[PDB]
């Protein structure tokens, strides 16, 4: 899949592929985060 | 004198955000403003490091001398790479993807917000 | 790989010698130094921590009318682990005897 | 931020008590009664659950 | 004076206070300071458990962090018996049967449906939004569900407050138990804590009477000095002097420090070892006096090996 991108105010799943405008495509809204994925990291508890 | 168990179970336990605002063409800058974060397929340096796209990935532990992000110069083709240059050890934490004031700007601002955990080590300060 | 080493006084006396046990703190060498100084033939036994930092206490037994500074730490090993086994024996007799009449009082 | 599995002082397990202390002040006890009655006798375990600003109920409203 | 073994065979005995699940307190009479600290010491940082090492994140998109959540779980109490596994062995990052254990705490938080009109009770409106450890399902490894019934295996409390989660948050991780002692890090440390005090004796030099005596039982703790009519006067007396918290309140009041001899018993501790429910208190002082020998052992057994002869 491409990488999931989050607008800040509306919450839609936007897919910025490499060479578009960056905006939310419901909205438009300017900052959008970045969706977290499954990846493993290995913590110590300590 | 503070007791180690103390410090052990969670006694003045904190963290401590660095967050870098990229952009790349205040700060890099030769020619033509085609500099999109990207990847080309099949770059050793990245490989399994950083994202599809060139952020590095949410929750990933970095290091000193780890890939940090890497774009693109579409023109060509030359992907660049830029390096974890900092001491200390940094969760990625969120990454923020910013446009211009109109909602037209390229994929080329972003302000990656970075943990660092920061525990009472011997010489800090009470 | 061994935790016990033996540093004499000038490499022939053999009544001072301190014993440098590896891997310990004050929960051993507070108990030695407690029954090797029931022994009257130790005109001096005390123990230190090297540093804080480190993992090892120094352990001087110095005895009086000729005896080597084994047999003196040999014997308040022994005679902690006799108390030891003795107080584990008095303690699983009085939990044994305090659930034979939680139990057996009014069940 | 949230309450702590075990107070710092000694290893008590603190942290299963902030529900079932709420809700004891929920149901009209004074504080000085709430925590001996949780079985939290030395003032360092009474310090963990009674000074304890929960500051998770206020930083999980600005959620996705 | 030298150890005559048949005087402490005759001046030592334990006895038992009150003794339940999760607490313990006793008595050691006739026993010097420096082997009573060696069985504390001992409780509180030598005798081993099992407790969370490594965790394993994917998808931690909680407001706990990645990290405080890792160290919040290694301060969990896990009810595995520590005797029955060894120490992992060093440079060893997968485990095995005998080391280690493993976890999985797999949450996600989605919206109510049913029993949410216009109210706002948080209960009502989400499943899953308080992370509990009740949650942590064993994932048993290797042939270890064999050797251990279904269901013992577990978090001792089940009610202790990992996270709090909101929709759409998810936790998706996965431990590992280890064994150590609590001087590694005092996560493993099985007691709440132990400690011990010297048996109080006050004694009265003087005959108090009237109206001194009420004033008596006032300056100790509260079942010390009960003050009881002897032909019309109340005379006090002392009446068990365990209770004392020795607060000294009495040599603050300048007629009746007088009357007192405040001071203790000399080798009459009273220990209390409170488990954090690992292992029941009656184990944790067997297996930390139990400790002390070994200690002893191992170096009669370096001198046996350094010496031939
Ligand atoms: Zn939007
Ligand atoms: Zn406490």
């Amino acid at each position: 899949q491409p990488m999931i991108y989050i607008c800040g105010e509306c919450h839609t799943e936007n897919e910025i592929k490499s060479r578009d405008p960056i905006r939310c495509r419901e909205c438009g809204y300017r900052i959008m985060y970045k969706k977290r994925t499954k990846r493993l990291v290995v913590f110590d508890a300590r | 004198i503070v007791n180690k168990a103390s410090w052990e179970r969670g006694f003045a336990h904190g963290s401590v955000y660095k967050s870098e605002f990229i952009d790349l063409s205040e700060k890099i800058k030769q020619g033509d403003s085609s500099l999109v974060f990207g990847i080309k397929p099949g770059d050793p340096r990245v490989l399994q490091k950083l994202d599809d796209d060139g952020l590095p990935f949410i929750g990933a532990k970095l290091q000193y001398g780890d890939p940090y992000y890497s774009y693109l110069n579409l023109n060509t083709g030359e992907s660049f790479v830029m390096y974890y240059k900092s001491k200390e050890n940094c969760v990625v934490d969120n990454i923020k993807v910013c446009s211009n004031d109109t909602g037209s700007g390229k994929f080329k601002c972003v302000c990656i917000t970075m943990r660092v955990p920061r525990n009472p080590t011997i010489g800090d300060k009470f | 790989k061994t935790a016990l080493e033996m540093v004499q006084a000038a490499g022939t006396d053999r009544h001072c010698v301190t014993f440098v046990l590896h891997e310990e703190d004050h929960t051993l060498g507070n108990s030695l130094r407690y029954m090797i100084m029931k022994n009257p033939e130790v005109e001096f036994c005390g123990y230190t921590t090297t540093h804080p930092s480190e993992s090892k206490i120094n352990l001087r037994i110095q005895t009086r009318g000729t005896l080597p500074a084994v047999e003196p730490f040999q014997r308040g090993l022994n005679e902690l682990m006799n108390v030891c086994q003795h107080v584990l024996d008095k303690f699983e007799a009085s939990i044994k005897d305090y659930k034979d009449q939680k139990a057996s009082r009014n069940e | 931020m949230i309450i702590p599995v075990r107070c710092f002082t000694c290893g008590k397990i603190v942290g299963n008590k902030w529900e079932a202390y709420l809700g004891l002040l929920q149901a009209e006890y004074t504080e000085g009664d709430a925590l001996d009655a949780l079985g939290l006798k030395r003032y360092c375990c009474r310090r963990m659950l009674l000074a304890h600003v929960d500051l998770i109920e206020k930083l999980l409203n600005y959620a996705p | 004076d030298a150890w005559d073994q048949d005087r402490f065979e005759k001046n030592f005995r334990v006895d038992v206070v009150h003794m339940d699940e999760n607490s313990l307190e006793f008595d050691m009479v006739g026993i010097d300071a420096a082997i009573a600290n060696a069985f504390r010491r001992i409780l509180l940082a030598e005798v081993p458990t099992m407790a969370v090492e490594k965790v394993l994140v994917y998808n931690n998109t909680s407001i706990v962090q990645d990290e405080i959540l890792a160290h919040r779980l290694g301060l969990i109490p896990i009810h595995a018996d520590p005797r029955l596994f060894e120490y992992r062995n060093q440079g060893d990052e997968e485990g095995t049967e005998i080391d280690t254990l493993q976890f999985r705490l797999q949450v996600r938080c989605t919206r109510n449906p049913h029993a949410a009109k216009d109210s706002s009770d948080p209960n009502e409106l989400y499943v899953n939004h308080k992370v509990y450890t009740r949650h942590m399902t064993w994932i048993p490894l290797g042939n270890q569900a064999d050797l251990f019934p279904e269901g013992t295996i577990r978090p001792v409390h089940d009610d202790i407050l990992i996270a709090q989660l909101r929709p759409g948050q998810e936790i998706d991780l996965l431990m590992h138990c280890v064994k150590g002692i609590g001087k590694d890090h005092a996560k493993f440390s099985p007691v709440a804590t132990a400690s011990y005090r010297l048996l109080p004796d006050i004694t009265l030099l003087e005959p108090v009477e009237g109206e001194a005596a009420e004033e008596l039982s006032r300056c100790f703790s509260p079942g010390v000095i009960e003050v009881q009519e002897v032909q019309g006067k109340k005379v006090a007396r002392v009446a068990n002097p365990r209770l004392d918290t020795f607060s000294r309140e009495i040599f603050r009041n300048e007629k009746l420090k007088k009357v007192v001899r405040l001071a203790r018993v000399r080798d009459h501790y009273i220990f209390s070892v409170e488990s954090t429910g690992v292992l029941p208190p009656d184990v944790l002082v067997s297996e930390a006096i139990k400790v002390l020998m070994g200690k002893c052992r191992r170096f009669l057994d370096e001198l046996d090996a350094v010496q031939m002869d």
